[PDB]
């Protein structure tokens, strides 16, 4: 008789992994013991079809940190989690003055101490983010750009001076609050090629689901 | 059936079959206490609101569906393709309607459903490894609208026995010509470009393909008459 | 419209005030004012055309004539195509009858004809 | 639909379309104190005010017009043919009602008028230099009527194109198929020959041309039904 599971708070809540951020000794990947992740909730796969059944959303999410070596083991190494907003600088370097811009919320946290977790809000200055845009920011190269959706930038980055003695792992999972939406769209049926487009693949159209031989045989 | 007239313009039209007023709300104006209380927003009365009747496009067995962009479809046309252009925000609603005009020996049904922020997305280069963004005649193809290439997904990669999820409305041939729906101002803001961006976008695919025994016209006009509902405006230039 | 009775379309009448030129297409016609009739719905349709005056004078030849110069126009366009099922004739015939209202007047009489009593 | 009946003329016809009555009179009598208060006028009610169906005129693409003299298309018929004759003078009105049967795939027009004092002018010889009288069979055609063989001028030198200013009716094909007119006694006398004098004629040209495809009936049959309203004779012979 209950109808709860059905609301849009359920359905969206649940903290999804939605980023990985490797911070080796030995690589190419990430050399200098620092990384940069403007926050995409298309990180966790599932996400980008269930989203996009809608035109616009609006939310705030709690992000949760988890940060270990790759065999997933716990070491005496302190982080720098940094919130660079929108409109604030990305670092460049491991030492970068963005590092220490008080304007740049950062929390500090021993990966011993249990996960980190914040609340970030609604930043859009748009009255909600908006997943389809039909125009152009005043043939180009910027249809469907819907800017006003930054969420930000998360910089992490091992503290101190020197680097890091430990190969590091950080995943941040993101719980998804007080949730509204608005106008509903059909489910995307076809293969997503990009990650700013409806674009598909011309030649794979495929029937939106499994088929049979005749219209009278089940 | 009788006859409405707004204006300078006068369509005839049955007497009144069952309309959609899209999201159960009515383009209605913006209040006083909005984002600029200073550059009062002119709200076009006169000429500006009033019935633009489109080329009409022609049916066929093998059409596979149309589209218009808007405000794009008008913001070429008119004393309001004049008013989008020369002035910086807009906000309106839309009186559409879609007539048939076929013999009760020619047979078919259209879809009829308007989409917010129809963005669309081309084929890709076939294989799916070209980043190709619609030309700008596709995106905003005035009042001559345009052909969807692939029905099924709405050019979009979505299916379409889906898109009844948006307002619409049906014509069966064999109960129905005329279709119409009322459009309420669609933006995540209260104001915006008339030219950048296409708040909705009108499609109008045949569901049921159009046909007719050897002999009746082969064709059938689809008119599409259409007017601005509680528009306005903001910043001349 | 005297057609079949099976026939519909739409016809697109357009009057270009006095001094306005021919609409180059339908499109324009489209904007100014026009009416859209379905011989579909209704076998008729009236037009009214607001006004009319025979009255600045002209001294051409040497013959000095009332000429209007308020030539109004009324043009006639295919909205839509003539859909008409089969056994049905693809050809109507269109009459049309003029009068004027009541705001009517006229002024200073002016015998003048080419037909008058023969010999 | 309804049937409606005058004596033992039963005819068929629809509810009550727009009835013209000629110059809004009601053919009406003639009082006492006219100019035979002695001879009292026998005012004929039984039989001689009912329903005569003529010879129904079968419509074509090539047909140009007919017109019947009255009140010669009667003089000829019935218990009226027989007043008409065997008495000195008269006065009468006419309900005339004109009916088509067609499929709603035959189209045409049919202007239908009435014309006092209609006088045939003939073609005067071709080159204008013979002053022919039309022949008996022109002037009074009975009630087979006769074919126009100028139209455009009525057969008498007056453009059609002007007829309307008489009382007329339209059978648009596409709209109606019976039209009926209430004709006054009109002359500028009380009573006359009726005989010898014609005081009106009925009109029924094909304005726009009868068409159909090939299968369809060629031809339209029209009929003419009609009856005589407070008619008065006086002076037997």
């Amino acid at each position: 008789h209950s109808t709860a599971e059905t609301t849009l708070d359920s359905f969206f809540s649940r903290a999804g992994l939605v980023g990985e951020i490797d911070l080796p000794l030995k690589g190419t990947t990430n050399p200098n013991g620092y990384a940069n992740w403007d926050i995409d909730i298309t990180g966790y796969a599932q996400m980008r079809r269930k989203v996009e059944l809608f035109t616009y959303m609006r939310f705030d999410a709690e992000f949760t940190f988890v940060a270990c070596t790759p065999t997933g083991e716990v070491v005496p190494q302190l982080l720098q989690y940094m919130f660079v907003p929108p409109g604030a600088p990305k670092p460049d370097s491991r030492e970068s003055l963005a590092w220490q811009t008080a304007t740049n919320p950062s929390v500090f946290v021993k990966l011993s101490d249990p996960p980190a977790q914040v609340s970030v809000p609604f930043m859009s200055p748009a009255s909600a983010y908006q997943w389809f845009y039909d125009g152009y920011p005043t043939k180009d190269l910027e249809y469907g750009a819907m800017p006003n959706n930054m969420m930000g930038t998360f910089s992490v980055r091992t503290v101190g001076t020197s680097k890091s003695k430990y190969p590091l792992v950080v995943r941040i999972y993101m719980r998804m609050k007080h949730v509204r939406a608005w106008i509903p769209r059909p489910m995307r049926n076809q293969n997503y090629l990009f990650k700013a487009n409806p674009n598909y693949a011309g030649n794979s159209i495929k029937p939106t689901g499994a088929s049979r031989t005749a219209i009278t045989t089940l | 059936v009788a006859q409405l007239t707004i204006g300078n313009s006068t369509i005839t039209t049955q007497e009144a079959a069952n309309i959609i007023v899209g999201y159960g709300e009515w383009p209605s104006y913006c209040s006083d206490s909005d984002a600029t209380a200073v550059d009062k927003p002119t709200r076009p009365d006169v000429s500006v609101n009033r019935f633009y009747t489109l080329d009409t496009k022609l049916w066929e067995k093998s059409s596979k569906g149309w589209y218009w962009k808007f405000p794009d479809v008008l913001t070429e046309t008119g004393v309001f393709g004049q008013n989008a252009q020369f002035h910086y925000l807009y906000r309106s609603g839309f009186c559409i309607h879609v007539q048939c005009n076929a013999s009760k020996f020619h047979q078919g049904a259209l879809l009829v459903a308007v989409l917010p922020e129809y963005v669309i997305g081309t084929v890709a280069g076939g294989t799916g490894t070209e980043d190709t963004h619609p030309p700008y005649k596709q995106t905003q193809p005035g009042a001559d609208g345009f052909e969807l290439q692939h029905p099924y997904v709405l050019d979009a990669g979505i299916p379409i026995s889906q898109l009844t999820v948006c307002p619409h409305q049906w014509i069966n041939l064999r109960t129905n010509n005329c279709a119409t729906i009322i459009v309420p101002y669609i933006n995540a803001l209260p104001f915006d470009s008339a030219l950048n961006h296409c708040n909705f976008g009108l499609l109008v695919v045949p569901i049921s393909p159009l046909d007719y025994d050897q002999g009746a016209t082969p064709v059938i006009p689809i008119t599409i008459t259409l007017a601005p509902m509680c528009s306005e405006f903001a910043g001349l230039r | 419209f005297t057609g079949s009775f099976m026939a519909t379309g739409k016809m697109l009448i357009a009057y270009t005030p006095p001094g306005g030129p021919l609409p180059k297409d339908r499109a324009t016609a489209m904007l100014g004012t026009h009416v859209i009739w379905d011989f579909g719905l209704q076998s008729s349709v009236t037009l009214v055309i607001p006004w009319i005056s025979n009255t600045h004078y002209r001294a051409h030849a040497r013959d000095g004539v009332f000429d209007y110069y308020t030539t109004g126009l009324v043009s006639i366009w295919y909205q839509t195509n003539y859909v008409v099922p089969i056994g049905a004739p693809n050809t109507a015939y269109i009459i049309a009858l003029a009068a004027a209202q009541k705001n009517f007047t006229m002024k200073l009489c002016k015998d003048a004809s080419d037909i008058l009593q023969t010999g």
